[PDB]
């Protein structure tokens, strides 16, 4: 795959369980984007976006199965925040269906 | 090593917590932290009609994807 | 000579987009460097040829 | 047919990341340490002295103003100190360090226990049964008495 | 006199955003660097077309 | 010479911040060791102008 979008539920509070995702790069799309933005001037490309510039050198800097983990790592918090988040909203919804049910 | 033998890094953590989960004392951390290692999920495709168990990644971490 | 094509080698290994910007800085320790080996190498030319 | 009744939020935005700047002025005091397991944190921007981790390539000590670096955590401990004189010492299982050059840490673990809530008793028969499995010929046993001991053997040369 | 080259394309893909503040840094060590040769190569050839 | 340079570029890569502070230890290394050799230098200029 080259575009990974996990889609969830996220717990705003007890009363809002919105939808959220993360888009995922594929590692070898990845890569190749964290050396094109590391060559660059460090200008932040939309707002409310964190500048990583110097991130992307040192990164640079690691080896390279070590750059694998950091990806699949990174993903898999990713992934289970999702989990986490929706197994809330799932607790925290339910409770809203079922007294409207009674 | 373990790198070559097909596992992967996430596998060996995984590995790693289960083995610090199992020395420490007993108490109510230990209750919360045996959850995190225990093994209890599964996957499922749809057949025709039926359920079926797509095994060809296996959740316990001694095995190998293939 | 070596030690600035290393440089080369090891910072596009690095970095690989910044290859091309890299090469400028190349060029000129070799040609440089290889400059004080030709008058090194001139003397000992200059050296015989002239000299009695 | 409606176009796109929904609009899904980014759900990275959420949080609040640093925002690294290369710096036009001086270094704080001490490192702004976050610490994090699975998904809850133990440890949220706390103020601190200094910190020392574990690594493949070796043992690494981290004050104010460290150089940006990042690398793998080997399965160890870890040590932290407070401004106080203090010390904290904490079980880890692999991760990655983030280190900025602001004075901010961010660690991020698969889990993270105290020294304090492990025994040596318990620590000390699962040794020889790690022993047991890397001595048993199968490449499926011998890796995890390898792994195992990995783990273990900074614990029993911590505690003694 | 390589040396410096070498460390300036190290350094600009450790960031390359600062490689136009390292540059008046480099040829700084990079002439200096030369000049010492210029120093030690002057006097062979003053050594020659001077002295009987 | 260049190996003081060589360390200020990586050092100011690694910290830009820094790279102001590390700048008067760089420009001492520096000058100390061009002293070495300016005397080195003398005692060639001094052997010939003034001797027999």
């Amino acid at each position: 795959w080259d575009r990974a979008q996990i889609v969830y539920n996220r717990y705003h509070g007890a009363a809002s369980q919105k939808l959220a995702i993360f888009n995922l790069p594929k590692f070898e799309d990845w890569k190749q984007k964290l050396e094109e933005d590391s060559a660059g001037d460090g200008k932040i490309e939309e707002d409310g976006l964190l500048q990583s510039l110097p991130m992307k050198t040192a990164l640079g800097e690691l080896e390279e199965t070590a750059v694998e983990d950091f990806y699949n790592f990174h993903s898999c918090l990713a992934v289970l925040n999702a989990v986490s988040e929706n197994e809330l909203s799932e607790y925290a919804a339910r409770i809203v269906a079922v007294e409207n049910q009674l | 090593s373990w790198r070559d033998a097909g596992i992967s890094y996430l596998r060996y953590l995984s590995i790693v917590t289960r083995c610090i989960h199992e020395v420490q004392k007993e108490g109510p951390l230990l209750t919360k932290n045996v959850r995190f290692s225990t093994i209890g999920w599964k996957s499922l495709y749809l057949d025709h009609g039926a359920t079926k168990e797509y095994t060809a990644i296996p959740a316990e971490l001694e095995k190998i994807p293939e | 000579v070596a030690m600035c094509f290393s440089s080369y080698m090891l910072a596009a290994a690095r970095q690989p987009n910044m290859s091309a910007k890299l090469l400028p800085y190349c060029i000129l320790g070799f040609a440089l460097s290889e400059a004080l080996a030709l008058f090194t190498l001139l003397i000992a030319l200059l050296e015989l040829f002239v000299f009695s | 047919q409606d176009p796109r009744k929904f609009f899904p939020d980014n759900g990275f935005r959420f949080f609040d990341g640093p925002e690294d700047s290369f710096g036009d002025g001086n270094i704080p005091a001490q490192i702004i340490l976050t610490l994090t397991r699975q998904d809850e944190f133990i440890l949220k921007q706390e103020p601190v002295a200094a910190i020392t981790i574990r690594t493949n390539e070796g043992e690494m000590g981290v004050l104010a103003g460290h150089e940006y670096t990042v690398q793998q955590l080997a399965p160890g401990i870890l040590e932290v100190e407070y401004e106080g004189g203090k010390k904290d010492q904490y079980v880890i299982s692999g991760g990655f360090a983030h280190v900025n050059d602001t004075g901010v840490v961010d660690i991020n673990t698969v889990e993270a226990v105290p020294l304090e809530e492990i025994d040596h008793e318990k620590l000390a028969k699962a040794l020889e049964e790690a022993r047991a499995k890397s001595q048993s010929p199968d490449e499926a046993v011998r890796i995890q008495g390898e792994i195992a001991l990995e783990i273990f053997e900074p614990l029993e040369a911590a505690l003694h």
